[PDB]
């Protein structure tokens, strides 16, 4: 039985009934279509929540500030069909470029484990900075099949 | 490409 | 007047004088030609240290251990010089990819002051035991012209 | 590629 993948909510429920459930009472996050995408943080001095519609599914994109950051995707779906897809994740400033790239967990995986773990984008303030205008930081994402 | 401007929770 | 770029040695010199400097006395630094190599660093639980030869140039690789990992790429001629070259540092594991791209800091700027920002591939120990053999940590480095 | 096998300092 599947929880809620946002980073207050103490729902659960079925597979089919995970995205019914954002649409209804998680009306807030925004949601874009397209497979390579900009995820723009604003004031990174915490979670940042959006959701990238690509391939037919729906992906859960997360920041989280806990300092280090951690930047993670995340697949509404099952592992078995998330192991047909890779993403990339890019940070880009001035002559600088930060990427990291895997294949995107199944909610049911959650994403606790991966950021236990350091398995996403990991990257500390100074580096946040870095690649930051005025506190927003833009991170480039790109979903494709494998 | 598309981009969102997200708000932080 | 520069310094010795090693990460014990106090010697200072011209720009010309480095080269033959770290050939006589630092004679245990292994140096690669090619321009596109693999840094394979043994026991990471310290500096490691080696030299990569291409575009007619001589760049000092280094990793750092202070725990986080830092590795750079630092070019043995002046910030002119070092304007023309791009490097890559990737990071390769099971279906994981991390990457940093940069231009090189000339051994004039040193490298203190690039770790000490994360200005370079930063990782931390989870993260180095997931990209590595057994206690053996291999990165791609790549440099280019630009 | 060429590969070199590096100790530590
Ligand atoms: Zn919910
Ligand atoms: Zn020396």
């Amino acid at each position: 039985p599947y929880s809620c993948p946002c980073p207050s909510c103490k729902w659960q429920g079925s597979l089919d009934a995970v995205m019914p459930h954002l649409m209804h009472q998680h009306k807030s996050i925004t949601t874009l279509q397209g497979e390579d995408i900009v995820f723009l943080a604003t004031d990174i001095n915490v979670d940042w929540v959006m959701m990238q519609s690509c391939f037919g599914f729906h992906f859960m994109l997360v920041l989280e500030k806990q300092q280090q950051f951690f930047a993670i995707v995340q697949l509404i779906g099952t592992r078995k069909q998330a192991e047909n897809f890779a993403y990339r994740l890019e940070l880009n400033g001035h002559r600088r470029r930060l990427t990291w790239e895997a294949t995107p967990r199944s909610i049911h995986e959650g994403i606790a484990t991966a950021i236990m773990n350091s398995d996403c984008l990991v990257f500390d303030t100074s580096i946040a900075q870095l690649f930051a205008e005025n506190g927003n930081l833009g991170i480039n994402v790109t979903i494709s099949m494998c | 490409k598309p981009a969102a401007v997200v708000a932080p929770i």
